[PDB]
RNA sequence: CCCGGAUAGCUCAGUCGGUAGAGCAGGGGAUUGAAAAUCCCCGUGUCCUUGGUUCGAUUCCGAGUCCGGGCACCA
RNA sequence: GCCGAGGUGGUGGAAUUGGUAGACACGCUACCUUGAGGUGGUAGUGCCCAAUAGGGCUUACGGGUUCAAGUCCCGUCCUCGGUACCA
RNA sequence: UGGUGGCGAUAGCGAAGAGGUCACACCCGUUCCCAUACCGAACACGGAAGUUAAGCUCUUCAGCGCCGAUGGUAGUCGGGGGUUUCCCCCUGUGAGAGUAGGACGCCGCCAA
RNA sequence: CUGGGGCGGUCGCCUCCUAAAAGGUAACGGAGGCGCCCAAAGGUUCCCUCAGAAUGGUUGGAAAUCAUUCGCAGAGUGUAAAGGCACAAGGGAGCUUGACUGCGAGACCUACAAGUCGAGCAGGGACGAAAGUCGGGCUUAGUGAUCCGGUGGUUCCGCAUGG
RNA sequence: AGUCUUGGAGGUAGAGCACUGAUUGGACUAGGGGCCCCUACCGGGUUACCGAAUUCAGUCAAACUCCGAAUGCCAAUGACU
């Protein structure tokens, strides 16, 4: 709710004088926030799937949902079923809040986080983010933690060009 | 980088997967309904001529309503059309679930049809 | 030998050599060709002995413009067998040559050269030739 | 919105240890932090230790 | 003496289900008799003409029998009254 | 696997029906409704 | 149609209602100027599964797989 | 010529069932034992990188099919067992 | 202008613009019916702040796609003939390819 | 069966090519299948794209999973093949068993026996609000005569009559 | 029955290379090693040492078709013999 009206009264004004949109329509928006998990043990064990099964949830309410792979791959010594990973999405009021607990709390969590990486756009103006360890916000309660897998999160605007969402991600504060 | 259809032409592929196994023929017609996001409108088409044969809205200067949108205003619409069904009066109908489904004020059309004593 | 790396089929029927070349009809890629005046098969072995005596005579070859291609097999069987008794295995390879076909081509070497060049040529061919230059 | 699946959503009150008060709405309800983003120096502009600790050695003469 | 060969391993085949057209263009048909054979649908039944379960054309009315088009590269059967 | 299963009736008698099952997929005894002409209705029917 | 084999890792036994038994193997022990072969020790078993009689019952009936020996149907 | 079988670590040989091994024995390899041997006793031991982890490579060769292939399917090449008859 | 049909994309993309008071749309929210394997993204429910940017229509243009001649040719039904793995001549038929060109919409029905 | 028989190979079905722009046509002529499988892989209801590529990215690598465009199609079609199919026949969910009994004017095919196709009618159903669909599976294969005895139901006869 | 008449069904001969395969040549190139340089297989330079894709022209088919004739066949429709 605190991003939202910080968003709509001073974030979107300041980036449609910055570039000229001929109107609130034109001015782009970051609409769903999509977060993968992904994790190949249900090659070795089944059981480690149901950590992050659980675990993900604590992050955000909204329940991840089983991916099963669409195709067998025998290098991996997988076979098509076989679920792997979760996938967390997430569009609307609490994502910009998820975005409040990204970057006023999560991020000093890094234990060496420093300006990251600022070429990581594919080129249309949406963005990856590269996170190995999962002990980020104080949910996370180390004693409850035998899995060690971390988080991929997509960032995904409604950026006509990219080197705005550049410009739209400082606005916001992502650190660079 | 996010793009979405059109919901008009997302109607259209799904009132097209309709349009294959029922048409308006004679005595017969194909009572539509369109959804427009301030209104509601209902036809009544022969699909051998390609003939309207009556058509009102709640974009219609009688009989108007303060919500214009509402299930209660398609229970207005719902017997005039069928009025204008039996001043034209044939009141034998397939009925057309037009590109929507059969839940809310599309259902409130039909039995407001059903009511006023359309033959489903 | 100009083989093809992985055919779909082993063997095919012979087919009539009736018509004319459908392209590969005029010279374009070089300035001095050799368009075949008859039709019959040529194999891989009559390449060999046609491209070896294209460089032997110029001494050094701008290019050689190969056209044709060994696409049909061919089959026989294993000598002394009655007749019958399954298509034979495919042995060699035929290119198929339509009459008014550009078999060669000679680059920007001058015509004493190229009217020697694939004079020594066309003794290692079944097909009567003619000598035709770039319009 | 399926019931029965989805837990539960608080509006949480986050601190941080040099007082950085912050709200969301999450799942646990408080949120004590020893250093957020506002307590991290990075987001101060250059943060005030490794900035001035970076610098090469001045081929030290000074002994 | 003869070097004897064997090993056919090609000398099957199948009997043919008798395809292609039945009924010819503007003839007189009954109802219910069929149109036309064929392996995966063609031929588009149209008007008076239902779709077989085994995906062949036969004529729901009396009458005589056209081959229109749908359009782009496609047919259809249509059967019209008298 | 593949065995030829009969599917009598409950409340008649006949059997009226024969059809086939799978073994690994049902093992146990498998019922369904079905027309007898005795019956002369929809009636539930059984795996003998 | 009858009769033969379902336990310990394995090979096998075995009660008329109250429980785990050999051999080989595994693990170690001592023995021996070394070595097997012997000599001890614990090991590990829902006694095939499901219901019943009964106080519970490998025990023991109510319900069935798969390997061998045959009488004998097979258009 | 036709069929029938089979092509492997240094070597001989099983894995011939569908999921990955390249058993097991004999080499070979360092050590232990003997004054040095052979012998005997542990440890590894398919090739090649990583002193480690791991990866590549492969079961005559070549290609398919497979998520897969020592095996499934087919062509070549080698070597065995059987046949090449009647006038 | 909207809704809804038929006509082989000649209805296509592609780019260049214009338009919106209503209209149509995005757009604003989930208290409710219903919902997303997870969600108001869509589907439902309701609302009307500002929004012509998107779609929606309205225009231009031939860059791809598409349509498509005429002329001749290939092949060829029959007619004979000749050196007979093929080939020539006559009556008749006649493509594809290649172009000239056409075309970046026509015809209905109802509402305003 | 047999380009003399011998041995070797094959014997029926399904698809393609030969086949000569209808159908059919042979060769010990070219290519591969089948003696099933499925309780959902059918029935309807409603839902919605695919294959790779290109990027962006922990472990992640050529190739797991996430987005993200460009993609009428390269995939997916229980399985060979041809013919179709992106309005689903492709892909999900719910509910259910029409994998219904009695039929069927009419045809295609055919020497015969077989084999195909189906409007529609009835009784009872399932799904859906309804219209309407459903007489198994995307079509074409997945198997066979009669005689024979076994098996369950039978207003059928039963050797003087009753059984 | 034959001819003329309009109406089709059908995918060979031909032709095309848009799908399928095969295949020529140039430009271009991811990437790959190699002369190897600087040198933790790590920092990058380099060639005609190859090169997937890429597009430009180029051929080719019994089991390749966006195409597609003559005829031949089932027709209706009248006419004539």
């Amino acid at each position: 709710n605190r991003l939202k009206e910080k968003y709509n009264k001073e974030i979107a004004p300041a980036l449609m004088t910055k570039f000229n949109y001929d109107s609130v329509m034109q001015v782009p928006k970051i609409e769903k926030i999509v977060i993968n998990m992904g994790v190949g043990d249900a090659v070795q064990n089944a059981k480690a799937i149901d950590s992050a099964v659980e675990e993900l949830t604590f992050i955000a309410g909204q329940k991840p949902v089983v991916t099963r792979a669409k195709k067998s791959i025998a290098g991996f010594r997988l076979r098509e079923g076989m679920p792997i990973g979760a996938k967390v999405t997430l569009r609307g009021e609490r994502m910009y809040d998820f975005l409040d607990k990204l970057i006023s709390v999560s991020l000093p969590r890094v234990r060496d986080f420093r300006g990251v990486s600022k070429k990581s756009f594919d080129g249309r103006g949406n963005y990856t983010l590269g996170i190995k360890e999962q002990l980020i916000f104080p949910e996370i309660d180390y004693d409850k933690v035998t899995k060690v897998r971390g988080m991929d999160i997509v960032i995904v605007t409604t950026a006509n060009t990219d080197e705005e969402a550049r410009e739209l991600l400082t606005q916001v504060g992502m650190p660079f | 980088m996010i793009t979405k259809t059109s919901k008009n032409a997302a109607r259209l592929k799904r009132h097209a997967r309709v349009r294959a196994k029922l048409s308006g023929t004679a005595e017969r017609p194909r009572l539509n309904v369109f959804r427009s996001n301030k209104h509601i409108y209902a036809q009544i088409i022969d699909d051998v001529n390609g003939v309207t044969l009556a058509s009102a809205s709640t974009l219609d200067k009688d009989l108007n309503v303060e919500s214009t949108g509402d299930t209660s205003a398609a229970t207005k619409v719902g017997e005039l059309v069928a009025k204008r069904a039996a001043e034209k009066g044939i009141s034998d109908v397939v009925f057309d679930r037009g590109g929507y489904l059969y839940h809310g004020r599309v259902k409130a059309l039909a039995d407001a049809a059903r009511e006023a004593g359309l033959k489903f | 030998m100009l083989l093809p790396k992985r055919v779909k089929y082993r063997r095919e029927h012979r087919g009539k050599m009736r018509g004319r070349a459908k392209g590969g009809t005029e010279v374009h890629f070089g300035e001095f060709g050799i368009q075949a005046l008859e039709a019959s098969w040529i194999t891989n072995r009559q390449i060999e002995a046609a491209r070896i005596a294209m460089t032997r005579y110029m001494k050094r070859g701008g290019k050689v413009w190969i056209k044709i291609f060994p696409s049909k097999p061919y089959t026989a069987k294993p000598l002394e067998v009655r007749m019958g008794s399954g298509k034979g295995a495919p042995e060699g390879w035929v290119a198929v040559v339509k009459p008014g076909k550009v078999l060669f081509e000679i680059s920007g070497v001058s015509e004493e050269v190229a009217r020697e060049a694939l004079r020594l040529a066309s003794h290692k061919l079944p097909i009567k030739t003619k000598f035709v230059k770039r319009e | 919105m399926k019931a029965g699946i989805h837990p539960n959503f608080k509006k949480a009150t986050v601190k941080c240890a040099c007082g950085n008060e912050f709200e969301t709405g999450s799942v646990k309800e408080e949120v004590r932090v020893e250093i957020c983003s506002e307590c991290h120096p990075f987001y101060t502009g250059r943060q005030k230790f490794a900035s001035a600790d970076g610098r090469v050695d001045r081929f030290n003469k000074k002994y | 003496s003869k070097k004897g060969v064997g090993s056919t391993k090609n000398g099957r085949d199948s009997e043919a289900k008798r395809l292609g057209a039945k009924r010819a263009d503007g003839q007189f048909v009954t109802g219910g008799s069929i149109l036309y054979r064929q392996r995966g649908t063609k031929i588009y039944p149209g008007e008076n003409v239902g779709r077989g379960g085994d995906d062949t054309l036969f004529a729901k009315i009396d009458g005589t029998v056209k081959f229109e088009r749908f359009g782009r590269d496609r047919k259809k059967v249509s059967v019209y009254p008298v | 696997m593949r065995v030829n299963i009969t599917l009598a009736c409950t409340e008649c008698g006949e059997r009226n029906y024969i059809s086939k099952k799978n073994k690994r997929n049902n093992p146990d005894r498998v019922e369904f409704k079905k027309y007898c002409p005795r019956d002369k209705k929809s009636t539930l029917h059984r795996e003998t």
